[PDB]
This record gives C-alpha cells, structure tokens and sequence, in this order.
C-alpha cells in the first residue's frame, strides 16, 4: 500500500 | 455522551496518557468527549484527534483487508464452500469501520468545520474529512461509491484550494493533504496520471521552497515529501 | 450471552479468521461464545481460547505498565501535580483488566476444569486459572493481594503436580506452566531462589528427555526451553 | 520483564 499520513 | 461529565481539560490530559499507553480506542473517545465540548481545537488537539482516530481506522482497515483477501479466495472457482462466516465477519468489521467513519465525519459536520477559519484548521478539517470518505470508499460498492468518492474528492478539492491560496508548499498539512489526494486519485479514482502529476508537482513545488525554513521545519517537510517520493517510486 | 445465537463452528471459525486479522478482542468473544455451548474444548480449541485472552489482556498490562510508571513520577518528591487523571485512568484500564481476568476465571470455574479430567486438558486449565490470578496479583495491593496471590499458587501447585506424574519433562504445556509459575515466583512470590531453581531442574530434566522426540516435537519442546535459559540469564 | 507463554 501507499503511504498516507 | 459518556464524556460529558469529564472536564475538557482532564478529556485532553488522558488522550495525552492514552497515546503513551498505545489504548487508541480510549484516546479517541477522550478527544471525541472533548470536541463535544463545543469550543474550537488547537493545533495539538486536533493532532490528537486526528491521530487516534487514524489509529483505530487504521487497525479495522487492515483487519477487512486481510478478511477480504480470504473472502475472495473463497469465492474462486475450485474452492470449498466453509458457508457464510467469513462474509459475515468481513461485514462485521466493515461494519464497524463504518461506524468510526460517520463518528469522525459527525464531528466535523457538527461543527468542527463551519468554525474553522484559520487555513492550518480548516484545511486540517477537510483533509480529515476527505480521508473518512476514502476510507468508506475503500468498502463502498457500486452507486454508493461513487457519491462517497465525489464526496472525497470535494473535500480535498476544497482543502487543496485554501492550501495553495494561504499556505507555504512546505507546509506540513499542505503536503500531508496532496499526498492522500494522490492517493486517492491512484487507489479510489482510477486516476493514475493525476496521482502521479499530484505527487511530483507537490514535491518539486516543495523542494523550491526548503531554503525558507528554520532546521526543524526542514524536517518535518523533507519528511513527508519523502513519502512523496516513495509513492512515485512505488508507481512508476 | 451476546453469541449464544451462532453456532459453536462458525464461532470457531470466526476465532480463527480473527486471529488471522489480529483480531483478538472479536476472538476472545467468539471463544467465550465457544465455551459457553457447554461441550468440553479440543486442544486446538483451547489453544484458540487462550491465545485470545493472553493477547487481550497482554495490551491492558502493557497499558497499565505504562500508566503506573508516570503516575509513581508524578507522586515522587518535586514532580508538579497534574491532578487525579493519572490515577483515574490508570484506575479504568485497571478495573478493565481485572474484568477480563474475571471472565477468564469464571469460564474456567463454569465449567471447564470440572469437566477436564485427562492432563493435557486440565493441566492447560489449572495453568491458566495461575495465571490469570497472577495478572489480578500484578495490580492488587494488601491483604487482597495475599488471597490472589495463593490463589495463583494454589492454581499452578496444582497444575505442576499433576504434570509431573501424567506428562513427560518435555510437554510443552508442562514446560510453559513451569515457565510461568518460576515467573510467579520471581516477580510475584517475592521468591527468586525458588524462581531458579525450578526453571534450572525443569530445563535439565526436559534436556535429559529430548532424546525420546520426533524432530517436530523436539523444536516444540526446545524453543520452551530456551525461554527458561532466558529468564535464568536475566536472573543470574 | 521475563518471557512467560
Ligand atoms: C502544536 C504542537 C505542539 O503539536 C503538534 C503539532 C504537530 C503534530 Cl504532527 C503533532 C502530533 C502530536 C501528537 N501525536 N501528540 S502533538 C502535535
Ligand atoms: C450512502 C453513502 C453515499 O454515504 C455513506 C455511507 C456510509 C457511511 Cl458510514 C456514511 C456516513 C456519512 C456521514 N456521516 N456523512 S455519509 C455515509
Ligand atoms: C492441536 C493443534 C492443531 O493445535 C494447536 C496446538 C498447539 C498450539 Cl500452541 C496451538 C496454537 C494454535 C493457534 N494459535 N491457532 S492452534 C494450536
Ligand atoms: C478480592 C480478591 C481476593 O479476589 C479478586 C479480586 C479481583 C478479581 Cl477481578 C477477582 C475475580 C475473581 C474470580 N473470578 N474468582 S476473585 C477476584
Ligand atoms: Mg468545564
Ligand atoms: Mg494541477
Ligand atoms: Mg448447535
Ligand atoms: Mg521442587
């Protein structure tokens, strides 16, 4: 998955 | 509300202890009792928020994950039938995480974002608010997620046009929205190229802009442009 | 009984595939539902039950570790004071834990160690009802803390003699329940000669035994023994 | 703190 903050 | 006879203050003071004690669930419902309070939320409050509700969102999106992969193996041909019990755990949690995205998207709604007036408040607010949509997305089905997607969209689309209007492109809340709108435009969307020019817009428009800052700025925004670029990595 | 209305397979299930999603709150649930139909628990089942609540109640001592760490800074001489926050939270995940330990102990008083009777079973219950009483022994003070505390004893006595005369040095339950009743002994019993010397004669004998296994059990029963040798590290 | 299964 992508990072999402 | 279970909160209301807890001052705001102490509801602050134990969402701090919870934190340290890794009891997202609880931290959550203390900020949750605090917002209901009614007054408007600093910019450590709404980092508590927001982290300890991205923390139990977090955890129930993992666990559908994995109860998904499962539920769809299941469902491939060749596969035994074991009956109804994994699409309905799979639902209980989805469930669940429902549950925590109409709590998060209540509070915002009332009335977190119509006091909201500063840009580091307001874009915070849509930003969250465009996330919890996401999050339904991720376990919406057919027409249904498409209004929750356009309602994803539109809050980030406003947040991002207050952003450029009124913040540095270093600015933490800045990058953190136009990396989960990129997200959103790659994961929910099906936009790849807007993910893609997104992310490297962001992050050249950022890097122009480093030699602003004091040290400790410059990492918190070298930080998230990181992540900028361990996406497009990850997509190109 | 919030499961009494779904079967005892599908709770089975439904404990697996939360366990899978680190799910353990929702598997300690459906285990309870489980062991509520009535019926005697195969080994995998009661392995199922006890992975559950040990992770259950593994986050609320962790959790409470954390928070009774900074409520003895903030009642040592000089610390400012933050008023009874800390106390009362630590209070709530204290009584959430004694809950849990509760439930734990009434699900094995009604009815599980009645109706076990062969060691493999009754041994895991006895070693089970020890421990429990010792997480309740972690957070009591007193005379209440005594009466736990031989309870946990009495528990774990039990439990041992039982194992020495039905189960070989190497079973891993009898290894485990040594494990943790020499930790009762260090950490609880305020007994550390005795804490060592059981694991040293546990581990010595089980070495003398391993001869006797298959290559699966001999990694079993060995990756016990080497967490003797830890403790005996730590402690010596 | 020591290792207990
Ligand atoms: C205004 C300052 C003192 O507070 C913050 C700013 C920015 C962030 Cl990201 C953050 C996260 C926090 C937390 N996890 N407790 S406090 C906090
Ligand atoms: C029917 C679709 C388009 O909308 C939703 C689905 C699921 C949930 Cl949980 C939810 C919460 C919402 C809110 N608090 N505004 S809208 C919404
Ligand atoms: C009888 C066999 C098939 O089941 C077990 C034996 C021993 C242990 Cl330790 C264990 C842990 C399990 C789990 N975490 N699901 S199943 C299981
Ligand atoms: C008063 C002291 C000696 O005993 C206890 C304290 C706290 C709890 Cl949670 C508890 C649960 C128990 C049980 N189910 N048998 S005894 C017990
Ligand atoms: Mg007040
Ligand atoms: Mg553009
Ligand atoms: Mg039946
Ligand atoms: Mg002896």
């Amino acid at each position: 998955f992508p990072a999402t903050v | 509300g279970a909160m209301g006879s807890m001052e705001r203050a102490s509801l602050i003071q134990k969402a701090k202890l919870a934190e340290q004690a890794e009891r997202y669930e609880d931290m959550a419902a203390f900020m949750k009792g605090a917002v209901e309070k009614g007054e408007e939320l600093s910019c450590e409050e709404r980092n508590l928020l927001s982290v300890a509700y991205k923390n139990v969102v977090g955890g129930q999106r993992a666990a559908w994950r994995v109860l998904s992969s499962i539920e769809q193996k299941s469902n491939e041909e060749g596969s035994e039938e074991k009956g109804p019990e994994v699409r309905e755990y799979r639902e209980k949690v989805e469930t669940e995480l429902q549950g925590v995205c109409d709590t998060v998207l209540g509070l915002l709604d009332s009335h977190l974002i119509k006091e909201a007036g500063d840009a580091e408040s307001r874009v915070f607010y849509l930003k969250m608010k465009g996330d919890y949509y996401r999050y339904l997305a991720e376990v919406a089905t057919g027409d249904d997620k498409k209004r929750i997607i356009d309602s994803a969209r539109s809050a980030y689309q406003e947040a991002m046009d207050i952003s450029k209007k009124e913040m540095p492109p270093t600015n933490p809340i800045r990058l953190g929205l136009a990396l989960n709108f990129s997200v959103f435009h790659y994961e929910i969307a099906n936009s790849p190229e807007e993910a893609i020019s997104l992310a490297k817009t962001t992050f050249d428009e950022a890097m122009a802009d480093l030699h602003t800052l004091s040290e400790d700025s410059y990492k918190d925004s070298t930080l998230i442009m990181q992540l900028l670029r361990d996406n497009l990595t990850l997509w190109t």
